[PDB]
């Protein structure tokens, strides 16, 4: 009697049917994705990983000086 | 029908599928998922689950009672170009466990996704007592998908054990429990189109006058039909793992349900130790003895209660008594005896 | 024992008789009275049972093909029974339930043509009872000779097969692979954030269930409104994030190696000149950088050219060739006492981007 | 574990209430806090449109700074 199968989406489609699609009464509205740095690279990451690593303190010091807050000082530079 | 699905269809319950948008209900629905977690899973942080549930690129399906109370949810982030989601929390409120909603909630997440994106597999770092409710769920503990395609994109969690899906396309588990008994029912009215023991057959004519003499079944008329022979008879009383399969297998969930077993749940790693292979010329570990069982190598007990003693005595050699691994290992020893002498049958293979 | 199935013992020799052809006593005085083929062909009598006199019935197996040639009514039930307990979609332990040695791709392949593969899709394509061709295409006898072929062969191959390998150590997925220490470029975070202690005021939070608004005014109760506040900053902690790692991955600032090198390589001079524009980099994009600091190394390294002209014009040098061997032979002296830039614009030829 | 809300509390959210809606008005600019990117396109912040008003204007005070030099 009732359907025994997912039917797909489409666009443009009222409130409740896109409910009855998910059969969950649920979704949200903004899928945030687009605050996302990016999608993935999508590569082989199965590559023997390096086996010397940089202290990630020196790392955090190596780009300080390019977050470090402006001051008249350097607005003398130029 | 089980007590789940008529609460939702009478609106005792509902699911929330939430992200962290900023809204009023979000923040609260996440906020309760988030403490249920942390009562169930005590070892790890506080801070690590907070901003795993509060993280922006996570999603999470919830079961929502009438007054803004939430009972359980799951927690995942899915790889939309890889074709795979991962999951990394579950968990129902223990008070109200014993309803079932754990199967039902686990459909409502593969058919939401299923009819969403186009993602296939699932992995996930399955708890230590949670690999029950996971088996039946369809999951299995052997992994088919690629090393490239999951490697370096899921996250590593010591004291798991990794678990895979195939979601099996074009289907709606939801109301699983009505199609597949038409699949039965199906297959059923085909069987009885033919099955004759409806036929109230007539005393053997060779028994027919009171004398009990052996009768071949294959001389019958309705037995010749059957294609009976004595070859299948034979071999239809043959299990297909061994005859103690069942009794090791409860021991085999016992010792791996036993914290103590920990060390010897996976194998040692030969570039992390070099000497572990030089000196112990067997090395074994519980992987390597359930892969020789299900092999059916072990002819007789003696065979895995000889391998049970040469994982302590490994861990011992390679560690030293002072050292917590020998002494953790002669206290697993000792829970292994405790199962052993509690089957009468293993009880008399201690020495002395 | 966890299965939920029905074990099936015969009353006479208690010899198990579920998977076999068997006989059952239908006279009223014996119940559930089932004998055995071999019972029943011995005649084992017991209880109430008169092997003389009552009639009986004889309890098939039920092997023939019906869907696949290679599979029987038994092996179908027990794949859909198999579904009911252990779960549809677990195919390990369904084919070890089926039996027959087939291993849990061979089952997995099999439903997904029968079932799901079927046009019919809730049902299979012969749903007809009527069609019963496949039943007579084979004969019982020759198809049970195929199923007693492949199972002994199957056991011999068993039995001669290869020990399995020992499961290696769990492939760690380890997202450190990048030359960082605590960096996963699979995932784009890292380890330890910009304000990573931001969650230390939100992780023990717990709100008042069932509560949101207040009956009575209907706006936010004291707590709430407090409580939501101090999820906001939570918020814009992370939008703050963000942007610092939007800006680390432009410029290629997670190369080390290539980074650091160029700094070697560049002389003094130049070095501070670079360091001193570094914080800039924030607003512009990376060829607006790229072009923002060239220019700064344009204009120094044209100062030391005209420079070092001038100087060579006060001693009477009068070709570019003189004054290399002028320079060369004072390097002598004030001893006796690649090229940079400045040395590649007093070259007899000039470089093909200054014409 | 306390009650009523604290009046330190109450009279702190309308203060940063206050702060955001009136002052941050002034700074809705979306890029203020933004890096702008090669992918989007043109968007490098050195046009030629803008570019040859600058140079002129700093040809126009080197003149200057020579006569009075």
């Amino acid at each position: 009697p009732t359907v025994y199968e997912i039917r797909p989406v489409l666009p443009g489609m009222s409130e409740e049917e896109i409910k009855e699609i998910y059969s969950v009464a649920s979704y949200p509205k903004s899928d945030l994705a687009h605050l996302t740095c990016g999608e993935p690279p999508d590569r082989d990451f199965s590559n023997s990983k390096p086996t010397n690593q940089i202290n990630f303190s020196t790392f955090s010091s190596y780009i300080e000086p390019y977050f470090r807050p402006f001051t008249e000082e350097d607005l003398a530079f130029l | 029908e089980k007590p789940a699905v008529i609460e939702e269809r009478n609106g005792e319950i509902e699911f929330r599928v939430v992200n962290n948008d900023g809204e009023r209900e979000s923040l609260i629905i996440l906020t309760g998922l988030k403490c249920i977690f942390q009562k169930q899973l005590p070892k790890m942080p506080k801070d690590y689950i907070a901003r795993l549930v509060y993280d922006r690129t996570h999603l999470s399906i919830a079961i929502v009672k009438k007054p803004l109370e939430v009972v359980g949810g799951i927690t995942y982030r899915p790889f939309k170009n890889r074709k795979f989601a991962e999951i990394v929390f579950c968990a129902i409120s223990s008070d109200q466990q014993v309803k079932g909603y754990g199967a039902h909630l686990m459909s409502h997440l593969k058919d939401y996704v299923k009819a969403t994106t186009n993602i296939e597999h699932f992995l996930t770092y399955a708890d230590n007592y949670a690999i029950g409710y996971f088996k039946k769920q369809g999951f299995t503990k052997e992994i088919t998908l690629d090393k490239s395609v999951w490697m370096g994109y899921i996250k590593d969690y010591e004291g798991g054990t990794i678990m895979q899906c195939t979601m099996i396309p074009r289907i709606r588990y939801l109301e699983q429990g009505r199609m597949l008994l038409k699949q039965k029912e199906c297959v059923q009215a085909k069987i009885r189109a033919f099955s004759k023991s409806h036929i109230v057959h007539p005393p053997p004519k060779q028994w027919r006058n009171g004398n009990v003499t052996p009768i071949d079944p294959l001389s019958i008329d309705a037995i010749r039909e059957s294609g009976w022979s004595p070859d299948m008879d034979e071999l239809a009383r043959q299990p297909r793992h061994g005859p103690n399969y069942n009794q090791l297998l409860h021991l085999l969930n016992d010792m791996q349900n036993h914290a103590s077993s920990w060390p010897f749940l996976v194998p040692v790693n030969k570039d992390e130790v070099v000497d572990y292979y030089d000196i112990i010329k067997e090395p074994m570990d519980l992987s390597t003895m359930e892969s020789k069982l299900e092999a059916d190598q072990y002819q007789t007990p003696e065979d895995f209660i000889r391998d049970a003693k040469l994982i302590f005595d490994n861990c011992r050699k390679y560690n030293n008594e002072n050292t917590p691994y020998a002494k953790s290992a002669n206290k697993l020893e000792k829970f292994m005896w405790q199962q052993i002498r509690q089957i009468p049958e293993w009880s008399h293979l201690e020495p002395s | 024992s966890g299965e939920g199935g029905v074990k099936y013992i015969c009353d006479v020799c208690s010899v198990d008789i579920t998977s076999t052809v068997r006989i059952r006593c239908a006279d009223p005085a014996c119940h559930d009275y089932d004998l055995c083929v071999p019972c029943f062909a011995n005649g084992s009598s017991s209880n109430a049972h008169k092997p003389a006199t009552h009639s009986f019935r004889v309890i098939e197996q039920n092997s023939f093909p019906i869907f696949d040639p290679d599979w029987g009514a038994d092996e179908e039930l027990l794949l859909l029974e198999g579904a009911e307990i252990y779960g549809l979609g677990s195919w390990a332990d369904i084919a070890d339930h089926i039996g027959g040695y087939r291993t849990k791709d061979e089952v997995r392949d099999h439903y997904l043509k029968v079932y799901i593969e079927s046009p019919n899709f809730p049902l299979p394509e012969r749903c007809s009872p009527y069609d019963l061709e496949l039943p007579n295409s084979i004969s019982r006898e020759e198809f049970q000779a195929r199923k007693k072929r492949r199972i002994e062969e199957r056991r011999e191959a068993a039995k001669n097969a290869p020990p399995p390998q020992p499961k290696t150590k769990p492939t760690a997925s380890i997202p450190a692979c990048h030359e960082i220490q605590g960096y996963m470029p699979g995932r784009l975070e890292f380890e330890t954030e910009y304000c990573n202690e931001a969650e230390e005021a939100v992780q023990l939070m717990s709100f008042d269930p069932g509560d949101g608004i207040n009956p009575r005014t209907g706006e936010l109760e004291p707590e709430m409104e407090l409580k939501l506040t101090v999820m906001e900053i939570y918020n814009n902690r992370l939008t703050q994030r963000v942007e610092r790692k939007k800006v680390i991955f432009e410029h290629n600032l997670l190369e080390y190696r290539e980074n650091t090198k160029a700094e070697k390589k560049r002389s003094r001079e130049e070095r501070e000149l670079l360091n001193k524009a570094k914080p800039f980099a924030r607003m512009m994009n990376r060829h607006d950088f790229e072009q923002f600091c060239q220019g700064l190394i344009d204009e120094l390294n044209l100062r030391q050219a005209i420079a070092q002209l001038q100087e060579w014009r006060s001693m009477r040098i009068g070709d570019l060739k003189s004054g290399e061997k002028y320079e060369q032979e004072k390097a002598l002296r004030i001893q006796k006492s690649p090229p940079s830039g400045a040395a590649l614009l007093v070259a007899p030829e000039l470089p093909a981007r200054y014409k | 574990m306390g009650p009523g809300i604290g009046d330190l509390a109450r009279t702190l959210m309308d203060r940063r209430r206050r702060w955001i809606e009136q002052i941050g008005a002034v700074f809705d600019d979306e890029g203020i806090t933004k890096c702008p990117r090669v992918e989007d396109g043109d968007t490098s912040i050195f046009g030629r449109e803008i570019m040859a008003e600058l140079i002129k204007r700093e040809k126009e005070a080197w003149d200057e700074e020579v006569e009075e030099e």
